[PDB]
């Protein structure tokens, strides 16, 4: 049905956005973004740590 | 990528159906002619046992690996857990343990208070 | 020498020798308005040294006889021990379910974090970029390479 | 039923001989990699030590939305890893405020010892 | 009875971006290859 009718299930398109001062809904939103930031920021590390011997050897 | 036996980059890579490893053919051809065996396990192995569809394939890149990727996110985030759920049961056995010797303390420092001061009540007045 | 130091760093302070705040007289004159609390905050105050210091000359065989007297006066007490942790512990599980003011300051919070951490991440990404996109290149030029070796291997077969 | 690291149904365990935890292969094998150790008894445990040792498959219901839903439950685990760590921070830190007062007041006892000290030498004369 | 993969350099994507892209690649293949 998706192949069909060409059209792709939409995905979350909210932890970009976001906004300060918002409610309570903004408060988990906002918590998101940190905890992934520093997943995202662990997650760039432990790449950077071997670099590109890791590419080169693929 | 290389050859078990030699070390070297096979240049006819021919995996084994006993041992599963990939030796170059050349070499492993001369291991079953001295004596037919798989030379890893010393399992019974003939040239014929020895092997070099219609599906393409494209290669190992960042759904499969996607997935085994996501087993990794959690089953590291599943350790995060325990290094404060370990570290909590230390502070909370200190935190009460604290407490307890504060409450039982602040009821000493309650009868000095009364004691002192009934000295200085007794004292003054004779 | 050596003596009077192991002296001095044994008897500086109890919590400040073992392990892990901003200097408030506020909070110390808004905590008042008893007299225990207030003993404290002076003492919190004169060992981090809007902030004066003063208090340097109270703080080892005193203290010695002082914890040996109260442990003196201090299974039934590790049952009330273990009851009241579990008491607190569903009280700091109760504060924490309710708040999921305080939430400009957690947004502030990420700003440094999105500002410290993006900063790092670009940092990251163009200097693995620059090494990467190379090696991306190199690495998705020959990817190509298998999508024409394969178009040609059927072709052959077929014709064979 | 619940492996001791993660807090997952094990669908490989394996038991520590050390002490007596039912540990699933990945998680026990990541922590003896980094230090050989149990992470329930801080024991000297190995790889080799450990034994290998109810799989009831879940039927959610009657596909676009199990996208979804599985972006909830990462958005929702983001969030109570989170939560559980701001406690962490602010028991130890509300515990760093008793031993101030803990140790503060064994020093106002001292003083209060001296005034029945005087007391009891003005008493007697 | 070892393979290396990569993972990009900007690897939020993964759950999105990526997963969104592999079940487009799997739906749109698999329709055109009963069409062929």
């Amino acid at each position: 049905a998706l192949y069909t009718e060409y059209l792709k299930q939409r995905n979350n398109k909210k932890r970009r956005t976001p906004d300060f001062n918002d409610d309570d809904d903004t408060l988990f939103l906002e918590e998101y973004r940190r905890k992934y930031p520093r997943i995202d920021t662990s997650r760039y590390i432990p790449n950077e740590s071997s670099e590109v011997s890791l590419l080169g050897i693929v | 990528m290389l050859c078990a036996i030699s070390g070297k980059v096979p240049r006819r890579p021919v995996l084994s159906p006993k041992s599963r490893t990939i030796f170059e053919k050349s070499l492993l051809e001369q291991y079953v002619k001295d004596t037919g065996n798989d030379p890893i396990t010393n399992e019974p192995l003939s040239i014929e046992e020895i092997v070099e569809s219609a599906q393409q394939a494209s290669l190992t890149e960042s759904i499969p690996n996607l997935l085994t990727s996501l087993q990794n996110e959690w089953d590291a985030i599943m350790l995060e857990n325990f290094k404060l759920r370990s570290t909590l049961d230390s502070l909370t056995k200190k935190l009460s343990t604290v407490m307890y010797e504060r409450d039982a303390a602040k009821l000493v420092a309650a009868q000095l208070l009364m004691e002192k001061n009934e000295d200085s009540k007794d004292l003054p007045k004779s | 020498d050596n003596e009077r130091s192991n002296i001095k760093s044994g008897k500086q302070l109890k919590s400040r020798i073992r392990k892990f705040f901003a200097s408030l007289p506020s909070p110390k004159n808004d905590f008042e308005i008893e007299d225990e609390k207030e003993e404290d905050a002076e003492i919190a105050e004169y060992e981090k040294e809007e902030d004066n210091f003063i208090e340097p000359p109270s703080q080892p065989r005193v203290s010695l006889v002082a914890v040996p007297l109260a442990y003196s006066t201090l299974k039934n007490n590790p049952q009330s021990a273990i009851d009241n942790k579990y008491n607190l512990l569903v009280a700091n599980a109760i504060n924490k379910e309710p708040h999921m003011e305080s939430r400009m300051q957690h947004i502030t919070q990420g700003r440094t974090s999105m500002k410290i951490q993006f900063k790092t991440a670009m940092p990251p990404t163009e200097v693995l970029l620059e090494s990467i996109q190379s090696k991306v290149e190199s690495i998705e030029q020959l990817q190509r390479k298998l999508q024409h070796v394969q178009p040609l291997e059927q072709q052959n077969n077929e014709m064979c």
